[PDB]
């Protein structure tokens, strides 16, 4: 059987009582003049150091006043109270010294707990700090998570102040890796140059090693004379060294320069009938269809968003409850552009069905989408903090809308419905009335290209196009897309190659679905044939599929094996 | 920090370990020798600590037990061997405790055997598998087991203690225990039972 829960907790609280109320407390910890009366049994059951200290034969087996040095009062107090009741108060600040004292006392439980917390806390503004911390104390799992998150965030910001104070081995492991995310190979060059010029003779010996990890395409060009300027005077062991050493290290292109503009699709028609749906992607340049990882636990009815930093997120959705069976969950996830997997993040407060995820000013805005409460404020619009990893409510939408879309133009949120539109001001947290459309259409998508909103299609859909201008605040017609008559075109508005293109799948009577995209001429008001998608590579996707503009790597992803 | 600080820390830790190996562990402040291990492994100097530990352990062994066993090879040889094994084990209790705090990070990073296994291996290499102690132990155990088989009774718990000591010295299974004890014992038992059957077939009948 198991252990009697009654006594388990009765013993735990009685042990805690003997601790707070000085009673059978034998050994006392002397830390910076602070008394800590406690027991030996509780300390032995958790800390391996304390277990080793008492069970031994040394004077500490019969001592009372141990002067535990190189520790903190609050950390030792929280560790002792956790050992006495199982309660660990993990804030967002004291986790550093918590891990320090845990590695000092060798307490595996609190070590694993704080390691998980830091694996959750890993973000941009602390990536390099957490990596240096995982290099100081051996935390290989945390070290790898840091390194990766680090890598990417490092090659996206390269302005961290902690980056200058890093060990040589860590810098070599970072720079020489094939996971850096940079659209060019010159930014890592100048990053290494500034890290070297942070000092001079303290980096001279590492100069010969850091250049050995960067390709020779920039080890013969400029930033060799700049080092000669900062070279120690009369030093003739580095100049001629770098002169006659710029020959091997075969220049090979990195992986970060493989970010092509692709058309990411979700909830596509599953090829094998064993699964409900799948996720694929179209290559406008490679002219192929690469497969994508399935949504987290086949998360259907979700929304996508691609931040200006080229990051994919997933919010809302419903999972089939354990024949129709579906329960809605407010889980949130983040897509790893390299590992080809969905990392879980802080879930939302309310569950959503088809939420409109829109990024603006670094915040992720999920505007509406079947709110659970359905109370007088049937919107529950929420914003997400990418810095603090938390959600914050914003000003609610004045009117309840269903099957709506939203875009971001001029640092503002523009949500569109059947005929009405409201603009949200993030600086003032208010909603202002906008122009009214003359046509009642729904179940459509909009793409934000420049300073104009292009509401394409609406109701199947049609070829109606109503262009809205932010500076003019008016809805005007441009043209209708020339498509085959007696068909049901499935329009998808998206921005690609600095031009407004459309992903329109049409289906004829007694005929299969045909894929073709058009390039809408902005000044001529005409959709020109940009490229025709051959059916030998792209099969049917369905009706409830979404499309978004984003960049992915063809190397990390694999081609989907499927017959034309 | 500087090399002088870590050198002094290692020197005092070695002095404390030697004092413990002298069974004077009684009056030694664990805290004031461990506050020197945390700060030693923290600065990424575990290799030097491990090498120094191995050197100190093997030097202490070769100086004390290698001389004691060879000095008392005829006056309670197995008893003194068991006593030395028990002393080594009871010292490697606190030693392994401290250097297990060390071992967590070290063997999870450097992929090496723990300090208890290190002590067992160095003991096997310097005492049991010695060029002279091994054959002497083999001969004396064969002699005493043959005298026991002859009909007269001798000490039996000491043989169990020695076999358990060798089994623990195996440190992985029954690999060394076999080569050191089973193989020699098998040849002697073979000859003994062969001679016994040859004597019985002629002196008696099938009844």
């Amino acid at each position: 059987r198991q252990i009697n829960t009654e006594y388990a907790v009765s013993l735990l609280e009685q042990l805690k009582l003997f601790y707070e109320q000085q009673l059978f407390t034998d050994i006392v910890l002397i830390v910076e003049g602070t008394e800590f009366p406690c027991h030996k049994m509780v300390l032995a059951t958790c800390s391996s150091y304390f277990r080793a200290m008492f069970m031994s034969g040394l004077s500490e087996s019969k001592q009372t006043h141990v002067h535990l040095r190189n520790v903190d009062a609050a950390t030792l107090q929280i560790i002792i109270t956790y050992a006495y009741t199982g309660n660990l108060a993990m804030n967002d600040s004291t986790v550093e010294q918590l891990y320090e004292t845990a590695c000092f006392l060798q307490v595996e439980d609190v070590l694993q707990r704080c390691r998980e917390y830091l694996i959750k806390k890993i973000n941009a503004e602390n990536c390099v700090r957490l990596l240096s911390f995982a290099d100081l104390f051996s935390c290989e799992e945390l070290k790898q998570s840091a390194k990766r998150m680090v890598e990417h965030k490092f090659t996206a910001v390269y302005h961290q102040d902690a980056f200058m104070q890093l060990s040589h081995d860590l810098l070599i492991d970072i720079l020489s890796s094939d996971n850096l995310n940079v659209e060019k190979e010159e930014t890592v060059r100048e990053a290494a140059m500034l890290w070297l010029e942070y000092n001079t003779e303290s980096r001279s010996q590492y100069l010969s090693s850091v250049l050995s990890q960067i390709r020779i395409d920039a080890l013969s060009e400029v930033t060799q004379r700049a080092w000669f300027q900062g070279l120690p005077p009369n030093d003739k062991s580095v100049v001629v060294q770098g002169l006659y050493k710029s020959m091997p290290k075969f220049f090979k292109p990195r992986l970060g320069m493989t970010k092509e503009e692709m058309m990411i699709f979700i909830e596509a028609s599953s090829e094998n009938p064993c699964s409900l749906y799948s996720s694929v992607c179209y290559s406008p340049q490679a002219e192929k269809v690469y497969k994508l990882c399935s949504p987290p636990a086949d998360l259907h009815k979700v929304g996508t968003v691609v931040t200006p930093d080229n990051d994919i997120y997933i919010a809302g959705g419903q999972v089939p409850l354990k024949q129709t069976a579906f329960r809605t969950v407010n889980c949130f996830y983040w897509f790893d552009a390299q590992q080809n997997t969905w990392f879980p993040k802080t879930p939302m407060l309310f569950v959503r069905i088809k939420p409109s995820l829109v990024c603006c000013e670094g915040y992720i805005y999920a505007i509406g989408g079947d709110s659970v409460g359905g109370e007088l404020n049937r919107r529950t619009v929420e914003r997400y903090d990418t810095e603090k990893d938390e959600w914050t409510m914003v000003s609610p939408l004045p009117c309840a809308w269903q099957w709506s879309a939203a875009v971001v133009v001029h640092d503002c949120i523009y949500v569109m419905t059947l005929n009405l539109m409201y603009c949200y001001f993030p600086r003032s947290d208010s909603w202002v009335e906008m122009a009214m459309r003359q046509t009642s259409r729904s179940f459509a998508s909009a793409a934000a290209f420049g300073d104009k909103i292009f509401y394409i299609g609406g109701l199947g859909s049609s070829v109606t196009v109503e262009i809205y201008d932010v500076n003019k605040n008016e809805w005007k017609m441009a043209a209708n897309i020339p498509a085959k008559r007696y068909s049901d075109p499935c329009v998808r508005a998206v921005v690609i190659s600095n031009s407004l293109c459309v992903f329109m799948r049409e289906t004829h009577l007694n005929e299969r679905a045909k894929y073709v995209t058009y390039q809408y001429d902005l000044e001529l008001d005409r959709w020109s044939l940009r490229q025709h998608i051959s059916e030998r590579v792209l099969w049917d996707l369905g009706r409830d599929f979404r499309c978004t503009v984003g960049k992915l790597y063809p190397s990390c992803l694999e081609e989907s094996p499927w017959k034309p | 920090m500087d090399e002088k600080y870590v050198n002094s820390i290692w020197d005092l830790l070695k002095n404390a370990i030697q004092e413990i190996q002298r069974k004077n562990n009684s009056g030694l402040s664990f805290e004031e020798l461990y506050r020197n291990a945390y700060t030693m492994v923290l600065h990424k100097h575990g290799e030097k600590l491990y090498t120094g530990l191995r050197e100190v352990v093997t030097e202490h062994l070769i100086n004390k037990v290698r001389e004691d066993v060879l000095n008392s090879l005829n006056n309670n040889f197995l008893q003194t061997l068991n006593q030395a094994w028990n002393d080594h084990q009871t010292a490697m209790v606190m030693i392994r405790d401290i250097l297990m705090y060390m071992d967590r990070v070290y063997v999870q990073q450097n992929n090496v055997e723990n300090v208890y296994n290190l002590g067992l291996i160095i003991f096997r290499d310097q005492v049991v598998r010695y060029g002279c102690i091994r054959d002497h132990l083999r001969q004396t155990l064969l002699d005493m087991i043959a005298r026991e088989r002859k009909g007269e009774v001798v000490d039996r718990g000491a043989i169990r203690n020695a076999c358990q000591m060798l089994m623990i010295l195996g440190l992985e299974g029954r690999s060394v225990y076999e080569e050191d004890f089973e193989a020699p014992f098998l040849e002697m038992s073979a000859e003994f039972f062969q001679m016994e059957s040859q004597k019985f077939l002629a002196e008696n009948s099938a009844s």
